[PDB]
């Protein structure tokens, strides 16, 4: 999914 | 189980009258219900015991060379016909018990 | 052989799935394939249809296994074809995740 | 999910498609008046001109099949090409009014299938052509192919060739519908000039020009210069060409 | 005087002559003897016949394809394909080339033997409670009395 | 005295060997 | 702790492979104007593995008669290197001292029946090995053998594990 900060 | 779990959700749920459950958002649910009631009063009026049985329960598990494979029980040593069937039984008349 | 690389789930109703089996669900959901009326449409092609169906989704369940690439790849008419392809995501088993 | 607040959720849809409600009536009326199927080849052409959409994909179907409604399975077709909601202005009705004309011109297995049946057919071999584009792959192959014959399968050969040539499968169901086009495509030309299919005598200059020359003991091989066209050619690449003639044609 | 090789042909096929035609071809492909067809003949099948068992036992184990066939004898190749399937099913071709090089569909491979979970409804299982003793009881005091 | 014979259970779908490796594999 | 019960205690208890639009931001604008039904600049194929069949181009039908070897005769009224051994000198000599023109056709597709099957057997295996690579590839297997996971992922499961109460 690729959540990133 | 599947099938008595769905029926008291389902009983739980109809008798609720806070929780519609309409049939225009889904026709097929209704059919379900008169073909499972049409199927449990078959096996009712003839004493058959169903959701238990010993059989296998799974049906068949497994051109020009039908002539070729006949023969071939001739030098080893050395066409089936059409089914019939309803999607429901005969109604609960017509049976040879119900008079 | 391919390693099992993702989770796969069914749901429950569809327990009796097993491949080389055919239930009598699915002689009584589908039964043109069973009747041996036309020579071209026996078990033996309901079994390889469904078990290629079945095993192509299986690779990425995350893909919606379309009807046009399932008749793209097995050669056959497209209305048994998605008549098939309906039943099968019909009870899970396919598309389900 | 289940874990919410006691809602009612008719059919938590798929791939943004309601499920396929059966009939399971209609179904057993017609598996059990269940006599032929008659495949139909289906072409689909579009352009950017006169047309928005692409859509070059070719499939059989049932002309016996009276379950399936076609508009429906058009819009299952045009919902797996991943075109949005806006699919009426580049109308599924344009589509599906193609494949109502493609299966009404089609008229059938002629008499070698509907009046009588020589077992062996007759000498009517055709030279079949033809040209397949998959990826960058292109298969060039020509082969002969008796017209006249019941028991010839298109699908257990196209199944054998993509088996010895190791195709991956869009070859195997593209093979099948170039036999399945071409036949049909001569049984409408024999059939539309009258042809009396049982006894030959086929009396024409387009057709017996098409048809090939009976094989003799002599031309059982064929020679080495003439055998170079019939071998099938796997020219991997792009492929590039169009097609308007509308004006020319009428 | 010239070079011979080993060929291997099944036990119940030994009926095979390679210039006469059996009574089991008659049977078992009756679309070159209907004798009204002038284009399949029973003295161009041997043609056929001959051209692909006596090319396939100059080296058993190359698989004798059918686009190697119609390639050269020019004749239908519906025919040919029903002639190449009736050769092999007696074992005359495509005997001694070794399996895992025949020719096999290109497809996804199998997802049989794969781990599937169940989505069970709410209801289905019951609560559970009382968690029952393995261990067995013990009657050191009742003897001891 | 009365002791309970528990590998007379052999019915030809398992054997005693299996029920040997099962009650030790439940044990295990 | 005595050895008669030590030995029993332990027994009573046991405890370049594909030939796609390799850029993944092409592909991606290409169903982007293709679902409005637009062509785009660049060109995608679909995805196969690389290797051209090519026959005809390769081993030929071969010339074993002459110019003129054929109307002469018809006036006269006439282990493997590929597939076929190395006959030795003096034995194939006395063969080919045999044999008839109404046969030299019949031999000739002879041996290009068996080149072609070997050229077609040696390309079928190693199509065969590309295509077990391509299948492990697109399966997400590598060879041979802040991210987030998504639930259908290896072991991340929603449902998990119930234990029965006497476990």
């Amino acid at each position: 999914e690729l959540r990133n900060t | 189980g599947e099938i008595n779990t769905a029926l008291n959700t389902l009983l739980v749920t109809s008798a609720d009258s806070n929780l519609k459950i309409s049939l225009v958002k889904y026709p097929e649910l209704l059919d379900s219900l008169a073909i499972l009631g049409m199927n449990l009063l078959s096996n009712l009026s003839q004493n058959v015991v169903p959701y238990h049985r010993n059989t296998s329960d799974y049906y068949y598990e497994d051109q020009h060379d039908k002539m070729v494979d006949k023969i071939f029980e001739k030098v080893n040593n050395n066409s089936p016909a059409v089914k019939q069937w309803d999607l429901l039984p005969e109604p609960i008349r017509f049976l040879p018990n119900q008079f | 052989e391919i390693p099992q690389a993702h989770e796969i789930v069914i749901p429950s109703y569809s327990k009796w799935f097993n491949l080389e089996k055919i239930h009598s669900i699915e002689v009584q959901s589908l039964p043109e394939f069973f009747t041996n009326r036309i020579p071209s449409k026996t078990p033996e092609v309901y079994m390889r249809y469904r078990n290629f169906m079945v095993n192509s989704y299986r690779l990425n369940p995350n893909e919606y296994f379309s009807v046009t690439t399932a008749r793209r790849n097995v050669s056959g008419d497209a209305a048994a074809l998605f008549r098939l392809h309906k039943f099968l995501t019909k009870w899970g088993l396919i598309n389900y995740q | 999910i289940t874990n919410t607040t006691t809602r009612v959720i008719p059919q938590v849809e798929v791939g943004n498609r309601k499920h396929y409600l059966e009939d399971k009536l209609k179904v057993y009326k017609q598996a059990m008046n269940e006599t032929s199927e008659q495949l139909v080849p289906i072409r689909l052409e579009f352009d950017q001109d006169r047309d928005r959409f692409f859509l070059r994909d070719t499939l059989l179907w049932n002309k016996n099949d009276k379950l399936i409604k076609i508009e429906d399975f058009v819009d299952d077709m045009l919902r797996d090409y991943r075109f949005e909601d806006a699919t009426r202005e580049q109308h599924i009705d344009t589509i599906c009014q193609s494949i109502q004309e493609q299966i009404q011109e089609f008229q059938g297995n002629p008499y070698i299938e509907l009046n009588q049946d020589r077992l062996g057919g007759d000498d009517l071999r055709i030279r079949i052509k033809l040209d397949i584009v998959v990826g960058q792959n292109q298969l060039i192959d020509q082969f002969e192919w008796d017209i006249s014959n019941s028991d010839n399968c298109p699908e257990e050969f196209a199944e054998s060739m993509c088996q010895e040539l190791e195709l991956p499968g869009e070859f195997v169901t593209a093979i099948a519908h170039s036999i399945r086009e071409q036949v049909h495509m001569y049984h409408k030309s024999l059939a539309l000039l009258g042809y009396n299919f049982d006894g030959s005598a086929i009396e024409d200059d387009d057709i017996r020009s098409r048809m090939l020359p009976t094989i003799t003991l002599d031309d059982v091989y064929r020679p080495a210069a003439e055998s170079k066209i019939f071998t099938p050619n796997l020219l991997q690449i792009s492929a590039a060409e169009l097609e308007r003639l509308d004006k020319d044609k009428d | 005087i010239p070079q011979a090789h080993e060929i291997v042909i099944p036990s119940y096929s030994k009926w095979f002559n390679l210039e006469k035609i059996h009574s089991i071809e008659v049977q078992s492909l009756p679309e070159f003897f209907t004798n009204r067809i002038p284009s399949k003949t029973p003295e161009v099948y041997m043609r056929y016949r001959n051209f692909m068992v006596n090319s396939y036992r100059l080296n058993p184990n190359e698989y004798f394809s059918v686009t190697t066939a119609r390639r050269n004898v020019s004749g239908d190749a519906a025919a040919l394909f029903r002639l190449h399937k009736f050769l092999t099913k007696w074992g005359l071709i495509n005997y001694q080339v070794d399996s895992k090089l025949l020719p096999k569909n290109i497809e996804p491979p199998l997802t049989s033997q794969y781990s599937t979970r169940h989505d069970a409804p709410r209801g289905l299982f019951p609560f559970e409670s009382y968690k029952p003793s393995v261990q067995l009881p013990d009657m050191a005091k009742l003897k001891k009395m | 005295l009365k002791k309970v014979k528990i590998l007379e259970q052999i019915d030809e779908n398992w054997s005693k060997e299996d029920l040997q490796k099962l009650l030790k594999g439940i044990q295990e | 702790l005595s050895t008669n019960l030590i030995s029993k205690i332990s027994l009573l208890r046991p405890s370049p492979i594909v030939t796609e639009q390799p850029s993944a931001e092409i592909r991606e604008a290409y169903i982007e104007n293709f679902a409005k039904g637009e062509h785009i600049s660049a060109i995608v194929p679909g995805q196969s593995i690389s290797g051209t069949l090519e026959l005809s181009a390769q081993f030929r039908v071969p010339r074993y008669h002459s110019k003129n070897s054929f109307q002469q005769a018809l006036q006269m009224k006439a282990q493997y290197y590929r597939g076929l051994p190395l006959y030795e000198k003096n034995t194939l000599l006395e063969r080919l001292k045999q044999l008839t023109p109404n046969e030299i056709k019949e031999l000739e597709h002879l041996h290009d029946a068996v080149f072609v099957n070997t050229g077609l057997q040696n390309v079928r295996k190693v199509r065969t090995k590309k295509w077990k690579k391509y299948w492990q590839y697109k399966a997400g297997i590598p060879i041979g053998l802040k991210r987030v996971p998504n639930p259908n992922f290896l072991g991340n499961c929603n449902i998990k594990d119930f234990k029965p109460p006497y476990i």
